[PDB]
């Protein structure tokens, strides 16, 4: 239970108010970043302070809570924000995809399937996909409002014509409800496909912009693409060194000084899970 | 065969006792007492209280200590501390002509009516380490005065009674609060000085360094700036009239910048403001030459440095902000970079074909 | 009913700087050309009736809906799929650090285009087609010349095949073949797709040559209008005579 | 009549006496010990010695406890107490693989040889005010492990070795010497790095932190931050062959940043550098960060932010020119201000006439 | 002996773009026209010969004195009391933030002029020379049109009266009353001053009316010089003759 | 003496010697800000450290040191630099100008006519006089090199447009030996006409900018301006309340919150004179 002195999930309840009106916003605006007024947190702004902020103005008692980061629940920073929860709620955790009710999440879905009444809460620094195009929100709010994303278009179509790709390989912006251009959090493009027609509900919170997004369940999300450019997932030529899986995300871990590396699932659950069927 | 074990927890909890153990120190040193930084290290607690936004020198104090001397991290540590305090009140507003003076000063004029008070300053210090301060010492016995503070008006009164300046007068607009609701640019004066009060103070002083070197001058001339203890005063809904709830100390900054000649009224210079906690300065300064710098939109400016540029400064200027999406590196990045050196791998192998 | 209709259009900088009360019809199929002094509003005009600048009297319908009446989604998608604009400054139509190819293909992306191969050899068949060589579509438009430049912005603004094309002098910075070769371009996707134009120029022959109608700008006022050949061949009013007298004329062998 | 009389000696020793008073504070509580100040306030220390120049942690906090906490006065003194002592040795290059770490991270791979040894930091602790530090407490007694130190090799030597990177290769360019030389733009990497390590910590994370909202993008990534004891050695010309002299704790940081695609070479990562003095980071991230935004002209990039403006960051960067000029306005300026006001008062009464 | 001499000169961004061998002579009261292709190397050649761009091969002699051998300071010291540069775009020729007299006296007092009334008192003059109001001299550029600002570039390019003005087509933007008007003023300026002009002109009636010779370029290379009219009458080069056919023929009533 | 521990006048020979063939140099080129490897001083950049190292290069005993702020010796940083140079040098100090060899001043020239083998030297915050209108080094070096002045005179001629008189009443640009275009300091447009064929040598330091500049004796510097538009100083419609004098520049003291000032000499020295003679 609660115990530390705080107010259960740490956040008054004026501002989880204020957080509730902006995730109802955010869903019924599909891919629009709704400004909130959020809060300096325990944690430092850049080390997942919005979605810390979404999870206490979801979560309760009964809700099981998973915390990931790149992946893994054991991460430092997935064991910080845990502990917090634990500290401050007191609810129950699980490093299981399939028994999670929250899932907060810092650049991975997880390979297992998202199922109804699922949330899972998305870590973002840049909340704005056009961001890196242009750096002012003073024209970017604008061409979102006017449906403006020509800028998108032609840094696709020039990242092409130098590299012969798309430059972009993680927060790849997808097109949300035919409408709206959204960064889908740093994500790998492996996950990308995932948001689209999910059972879960999808938050996303940026701390230190203010921002609040959401793709509701059962809602498009396409990647921004070309027909003989097609969206493409990163690939490897090895299996995970651990649970033997082609189908994960992997990551590299150098072993030595002399080039030795392997490559392991990013998912720790789906990788346990894995090694426990064989 | 590898298999995963577990290693943040403990990581990270033998991390921490790390930095305790070296925020202590060598134990045969008696532990720092937060009364001792509040009081010997005064101007480190001002930019703390300045900047995390409690004006507590005791939790400043405590931050400084516990951040082991990182302004930045107990800059952050007041800000996050904010967040778990309710709002009790709403003070009226500050009035600092009834500021208790500890020290008084005005470029614009040789002597003005109440003085050059310099009060508590290491202005005119020849900076030579004084290296008596390695051991235990008497500080000097102080000289006295007459005890009479003399009326102390503020040179920009003086100045617009001229008619040299003019008087910011209040219409009662309701300031907008960038700690209620998040800011949107272009942001009104109000909003602007907000930010600014709890800016970084070195980004703006380079900000203002850069103004005073050409990159959108604004011709500073420090009209006035005081120092001293200024009351704070209530309206309980319980009792309906006003209510004194004690004094802070603070300093106010008033820059005369270059004067405008507006179609259909006499040319005069424009300001700048600044307000800080405590008695250091230079960040009131530079938030009064940064302020009339973001001013350039009213005054149809064309803009020559950065420090015009609203979204740049404001943006960047808080360090929670900055510092914490900096630091943000250290975190485990690999998923992504695994995704970069995808696309590297295979731009070079198409290359090298 | 007309493609556009322009009524007691007005906007004035101050007293003389810009236009005042303007008012012309334009259909498919048709070329609008006007013509004035330097400084005479031009240009004011074309950004007015091109949804770039609010006019402070009058009304422009667009297929029988008021521009400025309309939201700003609205008239920016008219500008992306709709209608095309040629800057007097050919730098002022193009993105600077996009590449020739890139600033073709923006357009045609804009209309929902979505494959690269196809994007880029329309975009080299249009270089072609404005006599730019199709080795320079990875080039950007600060490696091209003035003229370069020009054709570019056209090949951009027309592209999407659009249903009305505003035009700040577009001849610009083009030598007489290329010229040649822009008004034969425009002549026939007037003539065969409908496209219709509205051209200011200080070439009162490509006018002669492009323009269905003439509106003959002074001091921000139409003092005339009619049939290009009438109005240039006939003038009525003693600025467009000096203006018809003021060109140079040529002989021949 | 009014006669003139003097007052600025006595006036100056009066403020500085109160000056001196208030940094001793309550003389009931014992007067700091600059000991205490470098031991428990080790950071404030490391800014200290970065900025002022000298890595001598006692001094640094001499200047600290000299300055009240001001770390910008204490920046200032160290500075200044530099140019009254001789180079008595230039020092053989650093070679941080010799480096004795007390912290290393790499945010680009989840494990590395040698691990990530998160040391003493307050990375991932929850910024709650300790409020037991009101009071006299026990440091945590530390658990142990293993003594011994792993290979640690660089990490951009592992993705150098790889193609991914370029190894930074010394041709042997004599470095220049800003202390020496005043800089002449556009700067050498040399005399770029050297400025940053001096320059002020808030303005150049304000630089990095704007860089990574897109003005001026560089796509970083934390490629390897290491934190430990570096010996330094000399060669004195009495002996003639290298002898050590101690060492210092010193942090270092390279990030990976954004790939290019040169004509005649495979595409491969840009890097930049930082390095610090002491434990604190975010001086040396900034630094790598504004240090790869200045590398522009070197990689034919198109500016898209002031970070990369080499005149405007380095120019403003020195906090001891920026605080110096900034603070500079509270001198008199009476009389440039009276030629201002003439001018204004002859233009307002034309306009009226 | 000629006013300027140009031998072997060569710059070429790359094998085609630019210009290439490139040799001809200009002397006082003069008028040496360039025409040829958009793109053709033109722009690159007049800043090439106006101290604005290092040939990789050959000369340029101004007075018998070589030009790029010369200081800095003194080909500085040309271009600001000797010389005239009329730009193809007329703000790169401009200062954006100051007024037009500003831009204007800036010039004469680069000549020594130091009395504020008398170089207002021309810059009026000559605002009203190329048909610019004088109550527009305290306005900036910036609100002028791109006719009225390519008529300021000329006029503070001619205020000094220069011995030699390189022009970049500056008939560009303007109508032909004016037009005429600057072909008068500068035919006076040449045959009474003894004024020389390099112009580059894509108007084959300007260069026909004011041009004594020719040169035709093409792909960076002379391909025709001599005679204006015999150049235009009777072309030798391929090109030419496709230039002279590509003029829009006029009609007399 | 020099009794504090330190070199004479505090800086090693080195930095004195460096600053000395500066000296030289600019001496040779008048006008022309010359770049020197400054030091920091005890006093902080932007408070006469420029100022300070050119006296503590050029002093030596036999000096009679005069040190003046707003052309006052009493003045706050004048008693402070006066003080650090007695303690440094142990030189004798004149607040009367014409006993003085050495004058350094901030912001004034004595109204005392100075004389042969005296050497006033000046503290400038910005040695470049095209600083205001061109904020980069990078342009001004070159705009000084090959005598681009232009922008210079466009500033005024603009000046002139918009307010009928040039804007800048001190630091006024002059032009010195017929070449170089140079920053005389702060000193306010009063003082400029005292630099034309002075007998004495005039230094300047602009410590923080890392420069030093020199007008030899008898060098002629003439103040920009027009023929219809003429240097003019400052005047004020009230002698000086103390001494009575009408040519000397005036500070305005404010007496009370009622707008009652009085007129008094920013040169202490001059005043004490004119008031001695009457
Ligand atoms: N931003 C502006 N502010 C003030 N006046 C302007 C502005 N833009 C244009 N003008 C003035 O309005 C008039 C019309 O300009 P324009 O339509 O560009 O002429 P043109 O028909 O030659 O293109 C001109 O006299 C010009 O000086
Ligand atoms: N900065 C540059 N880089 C590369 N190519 C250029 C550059 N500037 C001009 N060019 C090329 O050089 C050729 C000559 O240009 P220019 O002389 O401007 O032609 P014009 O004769 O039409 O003025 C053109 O084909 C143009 O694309
Ligand atoms: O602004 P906040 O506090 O909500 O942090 C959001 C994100 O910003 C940082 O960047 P990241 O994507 O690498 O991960 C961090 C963090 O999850
Ligand atoms: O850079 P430094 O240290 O040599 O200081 C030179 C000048 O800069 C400041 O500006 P100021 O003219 O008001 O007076 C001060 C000082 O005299
Ligand atoms: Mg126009
Ligand atoms: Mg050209
Ligand atoms: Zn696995
Ligand atoms: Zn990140
Ligand atoms: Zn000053
Ligand atoms: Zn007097």
């Amino acid at each position: 239970a609660n115990l530390s002195g705080y107010n259960f999930a740490y956040l008054d309840e004026q501002t989880k108010r204020m957080i509730r009106r902006a995730i109802l916003k955010a869903v019924a605006i599909p891919g629009y970043q709704v400004p909130f007024g959020g809060r300096e947190m325990p944690m430092p702004y850049g080390w997942g302070t919005g979605g810390i902020q979404l999870t206490a103005s979801v979560i309760g008692e009964s809700d099981v809570l998973k915390v990931i980061d790149q992946g893994a629940d054991d991460t430092t920073n997935a064991v910080s924000i845990r502990n917090f929860f634990k500290r401050v709620t007191g609810v129950n955790t699980t490093e299981r995809t399939d028994d999670a009710t929250l899932i907060q999440t810092r650049h991975r879905i997880p390979e297992t399937p998202l199922t109804e009444d699922q949330i899972i809460i998305f870590q973002v620094p840049i909340p704005e996909p056009l961001r890196f195009i242009e750096p002012r929100e003073t024209e970017t709010r604008t061409m979102h409002a006017l449906e403006e994303y020509g800028v998108m278009q032609v840094k696709l179509y020039e990242d092409i014509a130098r590299f012969g790709h798309i430059a972009t390989t993680y927060a790849y912006p997808v097109k949300v409800n035919g409408r709206y251009v959204m960064d889908p959090s740093p994500i790998p493009k492996f996950d990308n496909p995932k948001m689209d027609m999910m059972p879960a509900l999808q938050l996303f919170g940026a701390g230190r912009e203010k921002r609040i997004y959401a793709v509701p369940p059962f809602t498009r999300v396409e990647s921004l693409d070309f027909d003989d450019h097609p969206f493409t997932v990163q690939q490897w030529d090895e299996p995970c060194a651990i649970c033997g899986s082609t189908h994960s995300y992997l990551d590299e871990v150098v072993l030595d000084d002399a080039g030795n590396r392997m490559f392991v699932c990013s998912d720790t659950d789906y990788c346990r899970q894995q090694s426990e069927a064989k | 065969m590898y298999v995963a074990v577990k290693g943040g927890e403990k990581a990270i909890d033998a991390a921490h006792a790390l930095q305790e153990s070296r925020r202590r120190g060598d134990t045969d040193l008696p532990e720092l007492s937060v009364a001792q930084i509040e009081q010997q290290l005064n101007l480190a607690v001002d930019r703390v209280m300045t900047e995390g936004g409690i004006a507590d020198r005791e939790l400043a104090a405590l931050a400084l200590k516990q951040a082991s001397g990182d302004n930045v991290e107990a800059i952050f540590l007041l800000r996050a501390y904010r967040t778990t305090l309710a709002k009790l009140a709403v003070s009226e507003p500050l009035d600092t002509t009834g500021m208790r003076l500890e020290r008084r000063i005005s470029a614009v004029y040789k002597d003005i009516p109440g003085g050059q008070l310099l009060g508590p300053t290491y202005d005119y210090t020849h900076r030579l380490l004084d290296f008596t301060l390695l051991a235990n010492g008497e500080a000097p016995t102080l000289t006295t005065a007459d005890s009479e503070q003399q009326p102390s008006p503020h040179v920009f009164s003086l100045l617009a009674r001229q008619g040299l300046a003019k008087f910011e007068e209040d219409s009662g607009a309701q300031p907008d609060d960038i700690t209620r609701t998040p800011p949107v640019y272009p942001c009104s004066r109000s909003s602007r000085l907000q930010q600014l009060m709890r800016g970084d103070e070195g980004y703006l002083l380079a900000l203002a360094y850069s103004t005073q070197r050409g990159y959108g001058r604004n011709h500073p001339f420090a009209g006035e700036i005081r120092s001293g203890y200024i009351d704070v005063s209530i309206v309980p809904e319980e009792l309906g009239f006003a209510v004194n709830v004690g004094e802070l100390l603070m300093t106010e900054c008033e820059m005369v910048n270059g004067f405008i000649d507006p179609p259909d009224e006499p040319p005069h210079f424009t300001r700048g403001y600044g307000l800080v906690f405590g008695m250091s300065e230079r960040k009131a300064m530079a938030m009064a030459l940064v302020d009339r710098a973001l001013q350039a939109p009213e005054y149809g400016e064309h803009a020559t440095g950065p420090a015009q540029d609203e979204e740049f400064v404001l943006a960047h200027a808080d360090n929670v902000e900055a510092a914490g999406f900096v630091s943000h590196l250290k975190l485990p990045h690999y998923v992504d970079f695994q995704a970069e050196l995808e696309l590297l791998k295979r731009l070079q192998q198409e290359k090298n074909h | 009913q007309p493609l556009l209709s322009v009524n007691n259009l007005t906007h004035l900088y101050a007293p003389g700087k810009g236009f005042s009360d303007v008012s012309f019809d334009l259909w498919p199929g048709e070329v609008l050309g006007i013509v004035g002094e330097s400084g005479s509003g031009k240009t004011t005009l074309l950004k007015s009736i091109s949804a770039r600048l609010t006019p402070q009297q009058g009304e422009i319908h667009y297929e029988n809906r008021s521009l400025y009446a309309m939201s700003e989604a609205d008239r920016r998608r008219l500008l992306r799929t709709e209608w095309g604009v040629v800057h007097q400054h050919p730098l002022d139509g193009l993105r600077r650090q996009v590449s020739a190819g890139g600033n073709i293909g923006e357009r045609l992306m804009a209309t929902g285009a979505r494959h690269y191969g196809d994007i880029r050899a329309t975009a080299q068949k249009w270089l072609e087609e404005v006599e730019i060589p199709a080795n320079r579509i990875d080039d950007l438009p600060t490696t091209f010349s003035g003229g370069m430049q020009q054709r570019l912005q056209i090949a951009r603004n027309l592209v999407t095949h659009p249903k009305l094309v505003f035009m700040d002098e577009p001849t610009g910075g083009l030598d007489v073949s290329v010229q040649a070769r822009l008004l034969d371009l425009l002549r026939g996707l007037v003539v065969e797709l409908n496209l219709a134009v509205v051209i200011v120029t200080h070439d009162l022959g490509v006018a002669r040559l492009l323009a269905d109608r003439l509106l003959v700008m002074k001091q921000g006022q139409v003092v005339e209008s009619g049939l290009t050949d009438r109005v240039l061949d006939d003038p009525h009013h003693p600025y467009t005579q000096l203006l018809v007298s003021s060109v140079l004329q040529n002989e021949n062998l």
